[PDB]
RNA sequence: UGCUGAAAGCAUCUAAGCACGAAACUUGCCCCGAGAUGAGUUCUCCCUGACCCUUUAAGGGUCCUGAAGGAACGUUGAAGA
RNA sequence: CGAUGUCGGCUCAUCACAUCCUGGGGCUGAAGUAGGUCCCAAGGGUAUGGCUGUUCGCCAUUUAAAGUGGUACGCGAGCUG
RNA sequence: GUGAAGAGGGAAACAACCCAGACCGCCAGCUAAGGUCCCAAAGUCAUGGUUAAGUGGGAAACGAUGUGGGAAGGCCCAGAC
């Protein structure tokens, strides 16, 4: 997944998740769009 | 003429029994401290142990507030090559509980010879008894 | 010286 | 389970059918007489006491007398305990002959090392020598630098460094067992066990698979 | 709210029986089941169950919904009981299912054996077919979820264990 | 990476709750180790005489006694400066 | 500046992690073999030679790999000079 | 302006910052900065709020349904999201 500072959500599928205190990004159709540090 | 000195030869002491329980370490810590210190005397004698015989029941117990629990640090080194030990505060209460509280009163106790005297009065016990019946230890709150 | 050494 | 406490005697080849050399120390294990037995009423654990020699009556003193009174005496060399575990003994000088080794595979073995005395390095720690020749001055076994500059200023603990090397525990562990053979008190196990001939050996069953 | 908000009902033939923070229900068929709340106030009385914050948890609410939720699925769980479905996918695929043991064969050099835990059980209708009856719907979960990471489904020929109602991935290969 | 799952009728590994997860961590293996002054435990052995003084107390001393053991000495060791 | 021995080698090291190998992962323009890249990981391991004072670098040939740095560009009351 | 040529209290330790200008004695009292749970003198003080990060107790562009407050607006039982 790309870890990044800037995440932002790409697809109109990518969603945005925060988990434990990352800050994440998660898409249903893409895979490439994975994204954390956030 | 000199204002009164507590002398070693003739202090008072009598025992105690305190239970950790849901008590917050630290908040605990502070009393246990201070009456380990007699500054709830004739205190008056830095100079002089003036403080009380105290004992404390289910030290596994203890309680700590925030995440504190899995992310308390606790800390030491071997002295050696590099080893950097460090335990975190669950892992503390998981072997030899009783440690937890010793070296947070430990902390809060002075500095140096007459410090470490002091230390000696405060036994610390894992679990719910105590075998020291002997002393007669009087509970107290807080 | 020488200043031996050288230098 | 537990283990015994035998003696080097040391070291030979048995020879095999189809022609093979197996060099074997030679563990002499006269039986082993527990000498006590404790609990974990009578404070601690479970393990047992076992002596195995035999000693001078002038030479064993009161205590140890007194000791060896309680249970079926004749005083042996020393003592050592072993562990237990889930096993158990009665303490009328129970009597362990080789015999708990026949089924056995594998054995530990343990020794008191040889005594080296000194060394230094090289020896004992296999540091390097340095140059035989080429201008070297006066430094030719010696250990070289110790530690850096001023900023650790100081010389870190466990350096390795000259000092007594040897006459000390050690242990061996995996001895495939060759033989058991009781009425004669020989174990032979698979080639070379610490300490000098003659001296004291512990054998316990390989806690390694 | 809403979902906490919303009631629930506790159809013929079930028991309940809360007992300060611990919900029990059977039915049916199912081992009952028993969860913990904590900042939720459970309320029985009436064909129903209901939800809502207990004073003084800023966590209240969100809290008695997942328990309305939680305590719904032991409802149905204990009653029409829960699903499952899992299929092989693979030339050499095979499932046996012996007693409360799965035994697949997937393409490795040895077999599995996944042991089936407690309130749950398992048939095999082809020897490409998994479907896994139980109650307790965490659990069922787990162990489908425990049974497809043996051979996560990968994407060039969708071989391994499937669930049935997933999507899986598929993509060209491109040589080379 | 998941299961279950609300806050947010949905979705969601997480906020409650549960499962996986690496030569790192705590152990397991080997060695040291009660000066661990927080000086621990267990077994065994040894000593069962008289008497005086003062400011009379963990007080000082006289005669008898000299244990278990230890050390010294000697012959010494695959132990050792 | 009433003196802080300065390059490389040798011997001995010791930490960091921005990880060379080994371990665990996500993504892949991931079929497989095998790569790329990011995340986690510092437990252990981490080349002999030719040339040159060299460090380095080039070259030969290995290897799972031949890691980057700090330590008075570690190491003259240790050696080499 | 201070140090230099100024001690004292505060700033963990810290000429140059903050408070303050030591003729001598005092086991009196009131304050300044700075503080008042323990080391450690003095509030585990009162009332009303915020933060869940050990933030407080190191750092930017930039990222983000963390969370408190305010003004205004759109759609809604002719059924809104
Ligand atoms: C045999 C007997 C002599 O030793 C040698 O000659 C060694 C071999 C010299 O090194 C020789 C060899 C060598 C390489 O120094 C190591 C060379 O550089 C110098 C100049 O002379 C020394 C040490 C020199 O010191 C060095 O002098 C340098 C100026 C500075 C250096 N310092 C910063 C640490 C300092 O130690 C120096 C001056 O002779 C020391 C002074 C006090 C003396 O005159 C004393 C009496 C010496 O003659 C002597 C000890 O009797």
């Amino acid at each position: 997944m790309k870890v990044r500072a800037s995440v932002k959500k790409l697809c109109r599928n990518c969603k945005i998740v925060k988990r434990d205190g990352v800050i994440r990004v998660i898409c249903s159709a893409e895979p490439k769009h994975k994204q954390r540090q956030g | 003429m000199k204002t009164f000195t507590a002398k070693p030869e003739t202090v008072k002491r009598d025992w105690y029994v305190v239970d950790a329980t849901g008590k917050t370490l630290g908040r605990l810590a502070t009393e246990l401290a201070r009456r380990l210190r007699g500054k709830h005397k004739a205190e008056y004698t830095p100079h002089v142990d003036t403080g009380d015989y105290i004992i404390v029941l289910n030290a596994d117990k203890v309680a700590v507030t925030g995440n504190k629990r899995t992310d308390k640090v606790y800390y030491h080194h071997t002295g050696h090559i590099g080893g950097i030990k460090q335990a975190t505060f669950e892992e503390m209460i998981a072997r030899r509980p009783e440690r937890v509280i010793e070296i947070a009163v430990k902390g809060m106790l002075p500095k140096g010879p007459l410090g470490r005297a002091m230390f000696r009065k405060l036994k610390v016990y894992a679990g719910n008894e105590h075998n020291h019946a002997a002393q007669q230890p009087q509970v107290l709150d807080i | 010286i020488f200043s031996i050494f050288v230098i | 389970m537990i283990g015994l406490v035998g003696k080097k005697v040391g070291m030979t080849r048995i020879f095999t059918e189809d022609g093979v050399s197996i060099p074997v120390t030679v563990i002499e294990v006269e039986a082993n007489r527990v000498t006590q037995v404790k609990d974990l009423a009578n404070d601690g654990y479970r393990a047992i006491q076992v002596t195995t020699g035999a000693k001078k009556a002038n030479r064993v003193t009161k205590p140890e007398a007194g000791h060896f009174a309680k249970a079926g005496v004749e005083a042996g060399r020393g003592l050592w305990e072993f562990r237990l575990a889930e096993g158990e003994e009665f303490t009328v000088g129970q009597s362990i002959s080789v015999e708990l080794f026949a089924d056995v595979k594998k054995v530990d073995v343990t020794g008191t090392s040889k005594g080296k005395g000194f060394a230094g390095t090289v020896k004992r720690w296999n540091f390097r020598t340095q140059d035989a020749t080429h201008g070297n001055s006066l430094s030719h076994r010696v250990p070289g630098s110790i530690g850096q500059n001023q900023t650790p200023g100081k010389v870190f603990k466990g350096k390795k460094m000259a000092g007594q090397m040897g006459n000390e525990r050690v242990t061996v562990q995996s001895l495939d067992v060759v033989r058991v053979d009781a009425e004669r008190n020989l174990l032979l196990v698979k080639g070379a066990v610490p300490g000098a001939t003659g001296s004291d050996l512990i054998v316990k069953p390989a806690v390694k698979a | 709210s809403r979902v906490a908000k919303a009631p629930v009902v506790v159809p013929a033939g079930v028991d309940v029986k809360i007992n300060g923070q611990v919900i029990t229900i059977k039915g049916k068929n199912g081992e009952l089941t028993r969860t913990l709340n904590d900042a939720v106030e459970v309320k029985h009385a009436d064909n129903t169950l209901t939800f809502g914050p207990r004073d003084g948890y800023a966590d209240g609410w969100a809290q008695a919904g997942t328990a309305r939720a939680l305590l719904n699925s032991m409802v149905i769980g204990v009653t029409e009981g829960f699903t499952k479905k899992l299929q092989l996918v693979g030339v050499g695929y095979r499932a046996a299912v012996k007693g409360n043991v799965i035994n697949l064969s997937l393409g490795f050099s040895h077999p599995v054996d996944h042991q089936l835990p407690a309130g749950i059980t398992a048939e095999c209708p082809t020897q490409t077919e998994i479907v896994l009856k139980g109650a307790d719907k965490q659990v069922i979960g787990q162990v489908a979820a425990d049974l497809r990471a043996y051979r996560r489904p990968e994407p060039y020929k969708g071989k391994g264990v499937r669930y049935a109602d997933e999507v899986v991935r598929t993509k060209e290969a491109k040589k080379k």
